[PDB]
């Protein structure tokens, strides 16, 4: 857990990284500046929460109060309003029903 | 500058020492010639000139014609590998307020200078280019070096009991 | 302008007239090498290297 | 495995392998933070590019 200077095989996805060195017979061919001034990293990826739509199944009680950010399935389908969850509109559309067709769609 | 001499002035041995000494600051005297700009600074490398501007300029977003855009050559690094681009065009999405970034899509692997209308969540942005009837009304540099992007927000975890 | 000073009655040869044709900004004690140069001698141009780096 | 109720139209979440009917063969290179949790367990696609996904 130390943080210090370290040369590994490959880089590690949180890091500082200063150069690319290719090494062959004992001896140093290239060495390759990775560090700002000369290149721009590009991230692999970025850190990302649960994906909009997704479900998620827990065994909380009733009692429990429901999660932020979230949205439960009832027994039948719901008309939830299209302009407090245009996240979830935008990603569903009406395939679970159309609401009222205008400002609500349908919640299996 | 200051002192200017003409037919039958007599040179002075002071005028001569101050001439001596050059002194590039552009003021108005008889030794101080004028203030240095970039072409006055040397431009083969190892010298700041190339160094400061191959940094400065890199992937750089310009109108060069209608909606050509132009980017100056630079290089990425990809898990450690190194890609460089050459300097290239793209033409800027019209009647949009577009964004030109480098990346890849989820239908193309290929890592390349791509034009979309929202700026995808892996990218490394360039401009926000505004164009309008077939020519570039305006350009915004994104990726400015004194410009300073504030990371994402936490992603929200997983409920606890969930 | 060190190591070569001039007086009333010095005479001016064609050497030293050719070597201050040729300013040198390099800080350096000859006739025509003046005096390094620093971030005033930069031009205060918006376009130049001195204001983008300050910036 | 997340579970996900999306319709078909819409796009796959960022960094997530869809699990179709029958089993794939994806390149461990690609995926190499999956291969080195699940290992040979799914599946040999290939001798050493590619692990079998179910």
């Amino acid at each position: 857990p130390a943080i210090a200077l370290r040369v590994s095989q490959t880089l590690p996805n949180v890091c500082i990284p200063l150069a690319r060195v290719i090494a062959a017979s004992g001896s140093v061919t290239s060495v390759t500046d990775l560090r700002d001034v000369s290149v721009d990293i590009l991230p692999p990826s970025i850190p990302d929460a649960v994906p909009v739509g997704s479900t998620i199944i827990s065994l909380i009680p009733p009692t429990a109060p429901i999660p932020a950010g979230y949205l439960e399935l009832l027994n039948s389908s719901q008309n939830v309003s299209r302009t407090t969850y245009s996240a979830l509109f935008v990603l569903w559309g009406t395939y679970y029903g159309n609401g009222d067709g205008s400002t609500t769609f349908g919640v299996p | 500058v200051r002192k200017v001499f003409n037919d039958g002035d007599i040179l002075y041995a002071e005028d001569v020492n101050i001439i001596g000494q050059p002194f590039v600051d552009g003021q108005d005297l008889l030794g101080h010639g004028l203030k240095v700009d970039d072409n006055s600074l040397s431009d083969e490398p190892q010298n700041i000139k190339t160094r400061f501007y191959a940094w400065y300029n890199r992937f750089r977003v310009t109108v060069q014609s209608g909606l050509t855009l132009s980017v100056t050559q630079g290089s990425i690094s990809v898990s450690g590998n190194i890609i460089s681009f050459p300097p290239q065009t793209i033409n800027a999405i019209d009647n949009a307020n577009s964004f030109v970034w480098i990346g890849k899509t989820d239908a193309d692997p290929a890592i390349a200078l791509r034009v979309s209308q929202t700026l995808p969540n892996v990218c490394i942005p360039l401009a926000r280019v505004i164009a309008a009837s077939g020519s570039v009304t305006s350009v915004t540099d994104l990726r400015d070096v004194s410009v300073d992007i504030l990371p994402p927000s936490i992603p929200d975890a997983v409920p606890v009991g969930s | 302008m060190v190591r070569k000073v001039f007086n009333d009655g010095d005479i001016l040869y064609a050497e030293d007239v050719n070597i201050i044709g040729q300013p040198f900004v390099d800080g350096q004690d000859l006739l025509g090498h003046g005096l390094k140069v620093d971030d005033n001698s930069l031009s205060d141009e918006p376009q130049n290297i001195k204001t983008r780096f300050y910036a």
